[PDB]
RNA sequence: CUCGAUGUUGGAUCAGGACAUCCCGAUGGUGCAGCCGCUAUUAAAGGUUCGUUUGUUCAACGAUUAAAGUCCUACGUGAUCUGAGUUCAGACCGGAGUAAUCCAGGUCGGUUUCUAUCUACUUAUUCCUCCCUGUACGAAAGGACAAGAGAAAUAAGGCCUACUUCACAAAGCGCCUUCCCCCGUAAAUGAUAUCAUCUCAACUUAGAAUACCCACACCCACCCAAGAACAGGGUU
């Protein structure tokens, strides 16, 4: 959920 | 088991002993100073395309020099404590190119060496020595072994060439091994400043052969040509050789008659074989330098 | 007596017979030239060879900082500020293209290295060339002027006032604040100068340089 | 007499022994001319390494 | 030594030169193969809001030994084929620069001290 | 990497390595012995040495006084240093401190060595005593050597 | 990073059996002739030094009992002496200890 | 094929390769007098700049250079790096829509994991200065190419006597050494085809080696300019 991995 | 000679006797025992292996070695020394009293080999003179024998030395240290222009030139210092041939090779006993003489270098303990080496130092007369290296030599230049090389063997005005082990540093990084750009330090770089970084592509799926990573560096048998001779001094044996050369101080050297094409064919001025003090009608000068030598104790120098 | 400070050799490792040799040598050339004795702090006048220049000759007259190098490569700093601009010259004292040392004026300073002229007021280096040699007599102890010295401000390259260089001749009571040299001292590192395998004994070598220099000149 | 050995055609121009010594830019091709004037006997001896069969007995 | 984007006095007595502007000289180019400029090589200069080269007169790095050091950098103008701008230059200079006279005699001949 | 570097480091820095080793020296001086990791007396036997060699100087030299009372904080030993282990060895010049091996410690295997100075008072140690001469090699090391004598 | 495949017992076998990681077999030990207890050549007899260090210990109580407390260090030499020994002429000015046995056959 | 996970743009480091050559090399033609240029053949050994704004690749601009080449390598390379764009969760503006909310519209901000199990791997060029030379060439103007000498930059390999960072030593900003060519064409004689014709007719011409390493159970222990350990050198 956050780009990422995981941001 | 294995033991060494220092346990098995009285201390009123080692120096005498000490002092006996001493005597001896220095009296071999003072025997084979003089080869033509012995048998010697037939000479020859010089010829076009023929070679020399070089030999091997101690590097002391380096110096600065002037020339008669004033301009500077950095020099090295090396050493010729006792360099004695060792054997001579036949061409096709060899089964090379070309006949192969051999060096020793500086003599140490008979104590720390092998049975079958210590038989053939006996055999051949000499003590033990460092470094035993091989010259490439043609067969009119064929000297007896027993011989020593003195530093009258080269001369001013002379190139030549050095072969020796580099300063050993052991594993080192990319960077200081090969010379890498690195990373920038700040900007976000998380725990890569000094990383190679890539190493090769996607597709190839492997490393190439000779791809450059860390590893050990120096401590290697590298070369450097062309230098050139500034002064020789005789009672200490030292020759003066311009710029710098490979390893660290008090190593064994070898040194050569420059190769190159502009610097091989200038051999008759020279001795084909090497300098014989004995038996020549007069004694060479303590030192002895190069004509665009500035030479101390001549009055400083003053154009026009 | 007195030793020059390039005839003892480094605290490094290598065959004495190296400093033999290149001892031998800057003899054989003491023979000719005179090399007037001099510490740091002296003022002295240099002519040297040049081949190009008006009449192919170059004075120049400075306050030696430092004397640097061992063996022939040895060398002594000068500086001297004319013109508002400050020049620095490093003479190697056995070229063969100087043609003679003069020394005009001989004392020693309290700081051995006296690198920071640099950031000193130029009227402490502005020394005139015209001026000519203060007369010693031939045989006295050497003159030690205890002074002080003024500075630039504190924008600096150096940093003097770390106690790692043990220098005296700054004046750092006005020059810096109560705050910054106790902030300095923070670097204070007494275990250097109580160690005691640091340090070099000399007396043997410079036993031994004697005994050479008064064979070599007899001879 | 490996050396007094003779092809068929223009062979000794046209064929071409090639190898890499593992490196960059180790790709190496000599005619049968040169691989002959530096070794007259790599030409039957590679001749008959591949008429051989490919196991460990070949060598 | 000298190289892009250093501060450098102008010398010489000219009014482009010794002219007060809210940005001092700065090198932005020397013409040579590597970024620095030692004695005896020409520069170019910003002044003003344009540029026009130079000839560094001295450096405050350490050369060749007896050859001088300088306390801060020197440089003096010149046009492109070595018309000097300035008429001279009451401080002293090297001594190095009159091997070049061939090129820059008018340079060596505006001066008055040498070192 | 290091080539010609004398020193080694032993602690958390400089500071805590001279330290330790003056604890080290502080310690040894008073018993005339002490056992201890092999490094670290290896490098406080010169230490102790040239504290010996200064401390001839006599109590009269401030140096020697003021290094002394660096070195050694229990303040006691100093005036023992300078009026007893001068005067002990005033007529030798080297070999002040015997170094020896011995095992290691009991549950960290480190390699220890007891460094001891020479002339001491408390018992001696088991030293590895050379071969006797009424040896087999050493009566004829003896015999050619009488020979040569005779000889010559 | 992570494994991919088990290793075999065969190769951890080799790995964990070559020369490498086996023992050193040492031809470097001897047998003391004052003890008769084995020891390494370089190193000293354990027995032997710990007898020694006993004695020293003791030795060391008994002068801490003596001076009684810290920082009494004295400024002279001290001595030893055991039951059935008078002190003698060279040692009078230098301390004595008293110690309730008798010589051994390698103190002096 | 891969959605029980094949991690993007550009940049940094490292670069491997093709040649459809940007430079340097050798040739033919020219609407090539010469310096300058255009085109075509061969040549991939070697090299192919620094900055201003922009996330930028590109582009514009400044100064240069012999040159500032095109492309492939998972739009090479994130278990080596950065995250500035794109961009989840927040918010402002313009617009759409009643609203929720949306806009390859903008704008500020916004956590980049891994202890390596296996394969693989880990020691010579070029510019410039001088004679050629104001020469040939060229009405003039302009203006060389060859050969030679010198001084430099780069890349590689080494060194501490200067100097510097420094101090029993390590390093550069400092010092020393660095040697071979390349094939496309232009020429002789001469037959098929009796002249001629450079020859896929026989033939004649312009056409890599050298150097480096090299012996061996004394070897507990100690020292080392040798070294992570093992190893290597010394212990006279
Ligand atoms: C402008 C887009 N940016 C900023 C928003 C996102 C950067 S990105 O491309 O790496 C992101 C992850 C993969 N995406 C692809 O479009 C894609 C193309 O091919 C593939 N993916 C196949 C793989 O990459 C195989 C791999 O196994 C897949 C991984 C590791 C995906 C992990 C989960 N990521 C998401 O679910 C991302 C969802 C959003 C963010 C989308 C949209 C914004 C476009 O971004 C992607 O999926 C993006
Ligand atoms: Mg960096
Ligand atoms: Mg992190
Ligand atoms: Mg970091
Ligand atoms: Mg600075
Ligand atoms: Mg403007
Ligand atoms: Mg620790
Ligand atoms: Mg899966
Ligand atoms: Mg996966
Ligand atoms: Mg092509
Ligand atoms: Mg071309
Ligand atoms: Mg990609
Ligand atoms: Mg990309
Ligand atoms: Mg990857
Ligand atoms: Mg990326
Ligand atoms: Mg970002
Ligand atoms: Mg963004
Ligand atoms: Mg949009
Ligand atoms: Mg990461
Ligand atoms: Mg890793
Ligand atoms: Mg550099
Ligand atoms: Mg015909
Ligand atoms: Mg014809
Ligand atoms: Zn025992």
């Amino acid at each position: 959920x956050t780009x990422p991995f995981x941001x | 088991s294995g033991t060494w000679w220092d346990e098995h006797l009285s201390e009123e025992n080692v120096p005498f002993i000490k002092q006996l292996v001493s005597d001896e070695d220095k009296a071999q020394l003072a025997s084979k100073l003089c080869p033509l009293k012995d048998e010697p080999w037939p000479i020859h003179p010089w010829e076009p395309g023929s070679f020399r024998v070089g030999l091997i030395a101690l590097k002391l240290g380096m110096m600065p020099l002037w020339t008669k222009d004033g301009q500077k030139h950095v020099v090295t210092l090396l050493q010729v404590q006792d360099c004695h041939v060792l054997k001579y090779t036949s061409k096709e006993n060899c089964n090379g190119k070309m006949a192969t003489l051999s060096v020793g270098g500086k003599t140490v303990s008979r104590f720390r060496k092998a049975t079958s080496i210590l038989e053939f130092y006996r055999e051949l007369g000499l003590p033990p020595k460092q470094t035993v290296k091989i010259f490439n030599i043609t067969d009119n230049a064929a000297i007896k072994p027993g011989t020593p090389l003195y530093a009258a063997h080269f001369r001013p005005g002379q190139y030549v060439d050095v072969t020796a082990k580099t300063i050993g540093k052991g594993f080192q990084g990319v960077m200081k091994r090969w010379g890498f750009k690195g990373q920038p330090a700040t900007h976000g770089q998380t725990k890569t400043h000094r990383r190679p970084g890539a190493v090769a592509t996607g597709d190839i799926g492997r490393v190439w052969p000779g791809t450059k990573m860390p590893g050990k560096m120096g401590n290697i048998y590298r070369t450097e040509y062309g230098l050139k001779v500034w002064r020789i001094n005789t009672k200490h044996n030292i020759i003066y050789v311009n710029g710098s050369v490979p390893g660290h101080k008090n190593c064994l050297v070898k040194v050569k008659d420059s190769k190159l094409p502009a610097y091989k064919d200038l051999g008759k001025n020279l001795p084909f074989p090497t300098y014989f003090p004995d038996g020549d009608e007069e004694e060479l000068p303590e030192d002895l330098y190069d004509e665009n030598v500035c030479q101390p104790g001549a009055p400083s120098i003053t154009f026009a | 007596r007195f030793l020059s400070p390039e005839f003892i050799p480094r605290r490094g490792r290598t065959d004495p017979l190296k400093f033999q040799i290149e001892r031998k040598d800057m003899l054989e050339r003491r023979k000719v030239l005179h090399i007037p004795e001099f510490y740091v702090g002296s003022i002295l006048r240099v002519t040297t060879a040049d081949p190009y220049a008006s009449g192919k000759i170059s004075q120049f007259l400075g306050i030696c900082i430092q004397r640097s190098g061992r063996g022939l490569g040895a060398t002594f700093i000068l500086r001297n500020v004319i013109e508002g601009q400050g020049v620095e010259i490093c003479f190697e004292l056995y070229n063969p293209r100087v043609q003679e040392i003069q020394v005009v004026k001989l004392e020693k300073r309290l700081d051995d290295s006296l690198l920071y002229l640099r950031d000193a007021l130029p009227e402490y280096s502005t020394f005139d060339v015209n001026m000519k040699p203060v007369v010693q007599e031939p045989n006295q102890k050497v003159p030690v002027n205890e002074l002080k010295v003024k500075m630039k401000p504190k924008p600096w390259s150096k940093r003097w006032e770390r106690p790692n260089f043990n220098i005296k001749g700054i004046r750092f009571d006005l020059c810096l604040t109560e705050q910054q040299m106790k902030e300095a001292q923070k670097w204070n590192q007494p275990w250097l100068e109580f160690d005691m395998m640091r340090e070099y004994d000399t007396s043997k070598i410079e036993a031994a340089i004697w005994k050479e220099i008064e064979a070599s000149k007899r001879s | 007499n490996t050396r007094h050995i003779a092809f068929s055609g223009n062979k000794w121009e046209q064929k071409v022994y090639s190898s890499h010594t593992g490196y960059p830019g180790g790709f190496r091709q000599v005619t049968a001319a040169q691989l002959h004037l530096r070794d007259p006997v790599a030409i039957v001896k590679l001749a008959i390494y591949g008429m051989l069969p490919k196991n460990l007995h070949r060598r | 030594a000298i190289q892009k984007m250093t501060r450098v006095r102008v010398v010489d007595n000219s009014a482009l030169g010794n002219s007060p502007y809210h940005r001092a000289p700065r090198c932005i180019h020397v013409y040579k193969k590597n970024g620095v400029g030692k004695v005896g090589d020409q520069i170019l200069l910003a002044i003003k809001g344009q540029k026009k080269k130079a000839l560094i007169v001295g450096h405050c790095m350490p050369g060749p030994r007896m050859t001088p050091r300088f306390d801060s950098n020197n440089v003096v103008l010149i046009e492109d084929n070595g018309n000097p701008v300035g008429t001279r230059i009451k401080t002293p200079i090297p001594t190095s620069l009159r091997k070049r006279e061939g090129e820059y005699s008018k340079v060596l001949a505006i001066a008055q001290n040498f070192v | 990497i290091s080539h010609g570097r004398v020193f080694r480091r032993m602690g958390l820095g400089p500071e805590s390595r001279i330290h330790l080793l003056r604890n080290l020296l502080t310690g040894l001086v008073r018993h005339e012995r002490i056992e201890a990791p092999w490094a670290r007396v290896d490098e406080m036997r010169g230490y102790a040495e040239k504290l010996i060699d200064y401390g001839k100087l006599g109590d009269t030299n401030e140096r020697a006084m003021r290094m002394a009372d660096f070195w050694l904080t229990e303040k006691d030993l100093i005036p023992k240093l300078f009026q007893v282990l001068a005067p002990r060895y005033k007529d030798q010049t080297g070999g002040y401190t015997r170094m020896l091996q011995i095992p290691n410690r009991s549950l960290d295997r480190a390699k220890m060595a007891v460094i001891e100075y020479k002339g001491n008072c408390l018992p001696p140690l088991p030293l590895p005593r050379r071969d006797s001469h009424l040896t087999l090699l050493n009566q004829l090391l003896q015999g050619l050597r009488q020979d040569l004598r005779q000889s010559q | 990073a992570a494994p991919k495949n088990r290793r075999t017992i065969e190769v951890n076998r080799c790995r964990r059996r070559n020369p490498q990681k086996l023992i050193k077999v040492k031809n470097n030990i001897d047998v003391c002739p004052e003890c008769g207890h084995l020891k390494q050549k370089h190193v000293l007899c354990a027995y032997c030094y710990e007898k020694v260090c006993k004695e020293t210990a003791e030795i060391r109580r008994q002068i801490g009992k003596q001076e009684g407390g810290p920082f009494k260090a004295p400024t002279i030499e001290t001595v030893v002496l055991y039951t059935g020994e008078t002190p003698s002429e060279q040692d009078q000015g230098k301390r004595i200890i008293e110690r309730d046995r008798k010589r051994p056959s390698w103190f002096t």
